[PDB]
């Protein structure tokens, strides 16, 4: 559950990404591949190899969700029922993959944001993807 | 714990460059910050109520410089890491009761502070390895439990 | 995220605890205690002692605290905002430890309404009883 | 795993009562429907899309029985679970790459189901000791990740 705070303090870190969104998705799949080598498996379909265009590719989409996210924070389950309807109804990703690439989005901020990423800042991004991940694991339709 | 010796040269280099006074008390401070509950565990600081309040606390600085310490240790016993840490996982374990999952949040607070500090130098290939560490030094901490 | 069909199986659920609320949350209590016993460590002031008043006593606000939350399915940030302050900022209770109520909680309600309990309706408890932990372990204040 | 001669012998008599055709079905199939993700390791059962698909899927009840009687085969080897259970906590990590965290929750589901088929038998004590060999089992399954 988000605080007004934890939501201002995502918009302000987030907004800091701005244009440079998909770059931050592509760093963070790209850790979480190489850290956690069972995330692959379900890329089966992807080349994975370094500087792969279709990790570039997937990183903005990531990114764009996460930037909609942010952008409708009060009605997630709405806004991203068809992303809940991919990774819980199709997919069916096992949550702790959640925890995973949140982390290495959180490593990909803290390396490439440091002034923004406070520990109050850490703490509101932490809770804001754990939200975002219930809602893209649970199936509520 | 195994290491390539490409990871193993790339960790110590990095390791080497660790602001000892800081790095451990600001992965510290942010497990208190970002995960509250862990605060229970540690009353005897005394004001702990906001982040500004847990990162300039002396108590957490000096006892971050410990748990840095432990991880320095367990980078230098790669191959031993839960006869390293019997000692210590009985502490946390049959002494303190921390739930196991509080000593994997710990570890990638760590990670998260050493990207906030190295920045571009922390790599994908480089993190990789740190997790390769960190979820030993959590496994050995816990295997008291096990 | 609750779907519409696991909101309508918890209240049709904890409809049938009825008048025996309390004895179900003190029973939840007590399989607690005794299966975890560090959850004890939040409990120093507590008589634990099989059949204890208090025990009794605080199974009784448990459950009562259960249906409110039902009762408020789709407001239980506001609804519960009192006790998520006292678990989250006063008691800081690990999470861990509210998994390990819900389990005794179902394992309570499985004994006792066997034929209620079903694999729908186990599903959409567990699903309520993990959004009520993290009501609870948040602070949104 | 540690059980008092009293939690031995409740564990033991009611373990003897155990309808074998039916509780490692029920508790695989609630496992399925509580926490679909875990579908997913089971795609060779084909429909999985409802409760009631689930519950009556001859190749869930069959899967159930076997696990039912690897858990029975740790109460056999209370003193060397991580022994028993070597060969399939190599099939569970090493090859299908199952969380951890599933093997607690399986633990806890199948205690659920033993309280729907035992009720009011299925006391706190009772509950208690099942507890104790649930978390050994779920610990010894993890132990190749360890
Ligand atoms: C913050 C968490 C995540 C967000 C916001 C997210 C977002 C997305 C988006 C926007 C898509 C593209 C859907 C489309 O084409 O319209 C997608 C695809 C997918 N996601 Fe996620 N995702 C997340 C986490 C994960 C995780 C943890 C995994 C597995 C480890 C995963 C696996 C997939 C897969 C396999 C696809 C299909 C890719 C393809 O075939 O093109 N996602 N995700
Ligand atoms: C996995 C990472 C961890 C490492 C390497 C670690 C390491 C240490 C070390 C080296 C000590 C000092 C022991 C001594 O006196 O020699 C210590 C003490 C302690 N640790 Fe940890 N620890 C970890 C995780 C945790 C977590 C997650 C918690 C609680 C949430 C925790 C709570 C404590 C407490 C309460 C003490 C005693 C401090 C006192 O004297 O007041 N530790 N730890
Ligand atoms: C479904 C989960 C839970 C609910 C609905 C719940 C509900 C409540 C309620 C209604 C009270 C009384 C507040 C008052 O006096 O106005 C309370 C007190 C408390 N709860 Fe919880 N609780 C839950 C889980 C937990 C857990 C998991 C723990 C720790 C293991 C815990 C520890 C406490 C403690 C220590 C108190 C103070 C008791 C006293 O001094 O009287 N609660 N809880
Ligand atoms: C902790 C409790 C568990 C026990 C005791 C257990 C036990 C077993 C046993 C005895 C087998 C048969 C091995 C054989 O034929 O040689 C098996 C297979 C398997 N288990 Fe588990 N298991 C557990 C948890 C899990 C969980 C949580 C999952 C997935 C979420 C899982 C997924 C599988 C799969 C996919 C197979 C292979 C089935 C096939 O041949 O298609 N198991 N398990
Ligand atoms: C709009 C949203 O509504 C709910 C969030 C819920 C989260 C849960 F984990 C369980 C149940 C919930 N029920 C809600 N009605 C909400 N409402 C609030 O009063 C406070 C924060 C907030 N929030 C926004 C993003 C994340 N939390
Ligand atoms: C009213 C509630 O609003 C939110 C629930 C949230 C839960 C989260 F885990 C994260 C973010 C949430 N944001 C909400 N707006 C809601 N809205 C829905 O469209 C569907 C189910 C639902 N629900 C009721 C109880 C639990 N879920």
């Amino acid at each position: 559950v988000l605080s007004p705070a934890d939501k201002t303090n995502v918009k302000a870190a987030w907004g800091k990404v701005g244009a440079h969104a998909g770059e931050y998705g592509a760093e963070a799949l790209e850790r979480m591949f190489l850290s956690f080598p069972t995330t692959k498996t379900y890329f089966p379909h992807f080349d994975l190899s370094h500087g792969s265009a279709q990790v570039k590719g997937h990183g903005k989409k990531v990114a764009d969700a996460l930037t909609n996210a942010v952008a409708h924070v009060d009605d997630m389950p709405n806004a991203l029922s068809a992303l809940s309807d991919l990774h819980a109804h199709k997919l069916r990703v096992d949550p702790v993959n959640f925890k995973l690439l949140s982390h290495c989005l959180l490593v990909t901020l803290a390396a490439h944001l440091p002034a923004e990423f406070t520990p109050a800042v850490h703490a509101s991004l932490d809770k804001f993807l754990a939200s975002v991940s219930t809602v893209l694991t649970s199936k509520y339709r | 714990v195994h290491l390539t010796p490409e990871e193993k040269s790339a960790v110590t280099a990095l390791w080497g460059k660790v602001n000892v006074d800081e790095v451990g008390g600001e992965a510290l401070g942010r497990l208190l910050v970002v995960y509250p509950w862990t605060q229970r565990f540690f009353e005897s600081f005394g004001d702990l109520s906001t982040p500004d309040a847990v990162m300039g606390n002396p108590k957490v600085k000096a006892h971050g410089k410990k748990v840095l310490g432990a991880f320095s240790d367990g980078l230098a016993h790669l191959d031993n890491l839960k006869g390293t840490f019997a000692t210590l996982s009985e502490l946390h374990c049959d002494k303190l009761h921390v739930d196991p999952e509080n000593f994997r949040l710990l570890g990638n607070v760590l990670v998260c502070v050493l990207a906030h500090h190295f920045g571009k130098e922390f790599t994908p290939p480089v993190q990789a390895a740190y997790q390769k560490v960190v979820a030993g030094v959590a496994n050995a901490l816990a295997h008291k439990y096990h």
